[PDB]
């Protein structure tokens, strides 16, 4: 009749680095770094950006004749140039 | 003395609507702007502490933001209990000032 | 959160997408991976 | 815990395995596991909590004759980024080392707790386990796991079986 | 919890000195290192700051009233006090005491009034 | 190892739509988070970029050809595709697919084309 | 569109000599410049990734550097296998562009 | 040291408690306590020594058309403050963890020192204490605390009392 | 390992010394030494790897009426230098402490490995060494160092010599 002392193991392939050892396989881990993105311009909390299209800021404010479509844009969440 | 000007002096909106109250400082006061809610007959309650942060106990419907001189108080989903005067206070200089206040009526 | 290369749907403290941002964003860090271990060394037997 | 863990243990991080006439099996030590979980969870949260939120920041344009300003502005941004990258990576490496050391300590401590209770009522094997010198049923196995083992109760059976 | 309570006559005659007291409880005006404020509200008007006193007895006043206002503090009883000499009709107001708290920020401590008391209405008449 | 292989007819008649496919292997176009490019080289000329597609199906095009170019992606088969409507003599070129990789840098991710495929020559004639 | 101009359009040099190929951007593209080597009949090979770094597998004889608009590709100790067209690519904007290319002949 | 410390011990951090026919009492282990004090004192001083003195620094005024400079100046100040706040807080958390671990090690080491000297002349209790198998007066209690205990001297009395 | 190291040991960091009828001597424990070397080497390299290369950087001239820019430029350079000096020195102090603790653990672990194999076939001395209760030649000395010691083989000789 016996009693043995031990610990958990699984099929995880997650690895971490430590100061003394690299590529250590562990049973559980946390990713602190985000690397995905939605490669589009989104509304922020419901509000659309002002896109300047082919216009520079100077074009937009002086009223370059070709920045006509912006003369009626009174508000925005951000400006994209 | 740094003057604080609120606008509008009075605003009415229905329940569930969005209320925006703004305040303009005569001088750059950085992040030193507090907002208060005054129910009739009571001492003012603190809503917003840093220009952008809430006091614990304040409903999440309240928010705000601002820069040097231009600051905003916003109430999302306005409720009947939000009937109050609202005040803009600067804590940058010593002669502390409040704006004239905005009265928010419901409906 | 919006960066020039796309929007970010994340609650993590760091990002490696772009330094320019508008909104409530993770801090930009120049790294490929940043991971903590919470469990045990995975050595079965 | 010597020569690897138990893939058959699924209810915790640390625990026990036993064999007797009533059948063998595994069970987690919940006090050890939950204390380990709470410690590690607080640590991960501290790493996150000490790094603040990034707020809106955009670049600046400079003129042809403002190159010195352009270069200082860039220098400041690159400097701060290089510093925060350093801090984020160093903190993770330092804590990953401590986490693993923490866990090794916790399993070793269960072993010693059991060793202390059993004394002369079991043979130490040398592989992180003990062999009883007395017959032991499920109730005494639970007692050892609980930390309530009655040594005197079996000391006579043990001395006779030890020889 | 922190509570402030104002008290005073509620009625002062012209040319008399008005004197109000605020008792602080659930806090300590000898330990916190905070500023203690007095403010007032004239009926129909917004809020006006009167002045404040610190733990070291350092006192500041709203410059438009500095020649009339006296503010003091007794740590033994946790009490603040306000006195206005030469009181007139213009001084009818609800007077409040308040605690000024802070959180360190960029640019220094960012101060705010959190505990405001109840408010004591003082009428000036004869 | 990562390999890309282009394939298509090699001959299209004028006014027909050209359609090329690139099969990606040793990688996954549903997991990497990379951009997938199409480029071409007219004989005797340097390289011209056609466009790219991301993992989310987000597609961009060289603005001089945007009205003619369609780019798509099928994750189930690891395949990319390119279609050019109204094909003419000017479109004779070697077409290539490429993977765009990155390393984070100051200023954001610094992108490059590393795996370029082999190249498919397409002649436009009748 | 950001234009990339390479110079010379053609260069010849003997084996063991030093070859310098330069490229000028019409706009500031910071460090977003790649260099490619194209052998006749083949897809271009990546040599230089960041303006100053090499792709693994690229011989140490290749190097480069640059700032905002002015970039250089250098080949030390030119070998016969380095006969190729070389291209300057910017990855800063979306309408990715390549320079016209430089043909490097040997001897 | 098991189940809490001794509020009756006031002359040090680590020490011993004893009971015999001449009367019980507490005494600190000065070598352990003083080594622990010196270690911790050096550590606190290192934290202070590596942070430099703040020298006079005041703000700057900017014109209406110098907003880009104003914003860079602020960015630099906020960046440095955020970095130093991070460093100061992290260093304190890291050292507070080590301090407590340091102290637990030191008390455990006294236990083992005593255990080693006593060998078979005392029963291990399991609560961080030992029971003698021989009569022991104040002189042998001091000898054990000193690290000079004579095991052979009492080995005969012990084997007879052990049975 | 108690009261200092062996200047007579030159083939490693950790090891054994023995005495028997065939002659005494020292030998390193290569598994312990090489694991310790690899750990420490990786650590030194991590310190170097996380600090980047300094690239060309030169100063700037400012005009008489550009004092505010001059002062900001200097502020930025001094700030970054003060931060990196702090980080470099702190990292070295933190790792030097861990290195020494690492090494003390490794020698203590060899002791316990030997203690575990010998059990009742040797007397524990208390100075980091063991005395056999049986005659032991070079082959059994090597077996203990290897971790292959046959306890049962000498248990009869030992009980007779122990008395
Ligand atoms: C930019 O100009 C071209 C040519 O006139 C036009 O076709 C295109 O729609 C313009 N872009 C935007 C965003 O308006
Ligand atoms: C991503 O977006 C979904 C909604 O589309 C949301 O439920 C999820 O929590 C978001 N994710 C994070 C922070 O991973």
């Amino acid at each position: 009749d016996t009693i043995c002392i031990g610990y958990h193991a699984n099929n995880s392939t997650d690895t971490v680095d430590t100061v003394l050892e690299k590529n250590v396989t562990v049973t559980h881990s946390v990713n602190l770094l985000e690397d995905s993105h939605n490669g589009k311009l989104c509304l922020l909390k419901g509000i659309a950006p002002l896109q300047l299209g082919n216009c520079s800021v100077a074009g937009w404010i002086l009223g370059n004749p070709e920045c006509e479509l912006l003369i009626s844009k009174e508000s925005w969440s951000y400006i994209v140039e | 003395d740094i003057q604080m000007t609120q606008s509008p002096s009075s605003l009415s909106a229905s329940v569930g609507d969005r209320v925006t109250i703004t305040c303009r400082a005569s001088h750059n006061i950085q992040n030193f702007l507090n907002w208060y809610q005054q129910k009739p007959g009571k001492a003012p309650k603190l809503l917003i502490y840093a220009a952008s942060t809430l006091q614990s106990g304040v409903p999440s419907r309240f928010s705000g933001s601002g820069s040097r001189t231009d600051f905003t108080l916003t109430i999302s989903s306005l409720q009947p209990e939000d009937f109050a005067a609202y005040y803009c206070q600067q804590s940058y200089g010593l002669p502390r000032t409040f704006g004239q206040g905005t009265r928010l009526e419901i409906k | 959160c919006q960066t020039p290369q796309g929007a970010i749907n994340s609650s993590l403290p760091f990002q490696n997408v772009h330094p320019v941002t508008i909104g409530e964003c993770p801090k930009y860090v120049r790294s490929a991976k940043l991971r903590m271990v919470t469990g045990l060394r995975n050595i079965p037997s | 815990f010597i020569e690897g863990g138990w893939t058959g243990m699924v209810d915790g991080w640390y625990g026990y395995h036993h064999q007797n006439e009533q059948g063998s099996g595994y069970a987690a030590d919940q006090k050890s596991t939950q204390n380990a979980i709470n410690g590690i969870t607080n640590k991960v949260n501290s790493v996150i909590e000490k790094m603040n939120t990034q707020f809106t920041a955009v670049g600046k344009e400079f003129n042809k004759l403002e190159r010195r300003m352009e270069n200082l502005n860039k220098k400041v941004d690159d400097g701060f980024l290089d510093i925060w990258t350093y801090n984020a990576e160093l903190l993770v490496l330092l804590e990953n080392e401590r986490t693993l050391d923490f866990h090794d300590s916790n399993v070793k401590n269960l072993y010693e707790k059991v060793k202390s209770q059993l004394k002369n009522n079991a043979k130490e094997i040398g592989n992180g386990c003990f062999e009883f010198y007395h017959k032991c049923n499920n109730e005494c196995m639970e007692s050892v796991k609980n930390g309530t083992y009655d040594y005197p109760k079996y000391s006579e059976e043990s001395k006779l079986n030890r020889e | 919890q922190v509570q402030l309570r104002e008290s005073g006559p509620g009625l002062v005659k012209p040319s008399q000195t008005l004197s109000l007291t605020c008792t602080v409880s659930g806090d300590s005006i000898s330990n916190g290192g905070l500023y203690w404020n007095w403010i007032r509200q004239r009926p129909g008007r917004g809020l006006e700051w009167i002045g404040y006193i610190y733990y070291n007895g350092v006192t500041t006043y709203n410059p438009s009233l500095r020649s009339r206002i006296a503010i003091s503090l007794e740590t033994a009883k946790n009490q603040l006090s306000l006195r206005l000499s030469s009181v007139s009709a213009a001084d009818t107001a609800i007077y409040y005491c308040a605690r000024e708290g802070w959180v360190p920020d960029y640019g220094g401590r960012n101060y705010y009034l959190d505990f405001w008391g109840q408010g004591t209405l003082v009428t000036v008449s004869s």
